[PDB]
């Protein structure tokens, strides 16, 4: 279930290791749009929070 | 002088532009950036359909890598998906790219 949309779910990742490609699981991805980075190199880089 | 006439929905007749992303714009026809010409489009339900409907026009839906503008990709390559290696099953976690 997911929340209303007045009030998001907001969460905080920690430190782990994150594979932008576990997301690629879900097939449809109507809009997929990255504004301050590029996605094909969301693999290859190190992010603060 | 080139020209390329195809048909489309309208749902994504504003997609073909330079600098669009999506689905028909990604995984059928590429634009280039610096691209000079003119679209045109108009329509035909009322003399291209059928009461049982047309099956005839078919769409990209799955691509492994991004297309490069003005590069037709005519292949009928079962997606590969999960963790299963098909050899041409077409199952589950294999879909029908068109």
């Amino acid at each position: 279930r997911f929340a209303s949309v007045y009030a998001w779910n907001r969460k905080r990742i920690s430190n782990c290791v994150a594979d932008y490609s576990v997301l690629y699981n879900f097939a449809p991805f109507f809009a997929f749009k990255c504004y301050g980075v590029s996605p094909t190199k969301l693999n290859d880089l190190c992010f603060t929070n | 002088v080139y020209a390329d006439s195809f048909v489309i929905r309208g749902n994504e007749v504003s997609q073909i532009a330079p600098g669009q992303t999506g689905n028909i714009a990604d995984y059928n026809y590429k634009l280039p950036d610096d691209f000079t010409g003119c679209v045109i489009a108009w329509n035909s339900n009322k003399l291209d359909s059928k009461v049982s409907g047309n099956y005839n026009y078919l769409y990209r839906l799955f691509r492994k890598s991004k297309l490069k503008p003005f590069e037709r990709d005519i292949s009928t390559e079962i997606y590969q998906a999960g963790n299963k290696p098909c050899n041409g099953v077409a199952g589950f976690n294999c879909y029908f790219p068109l």
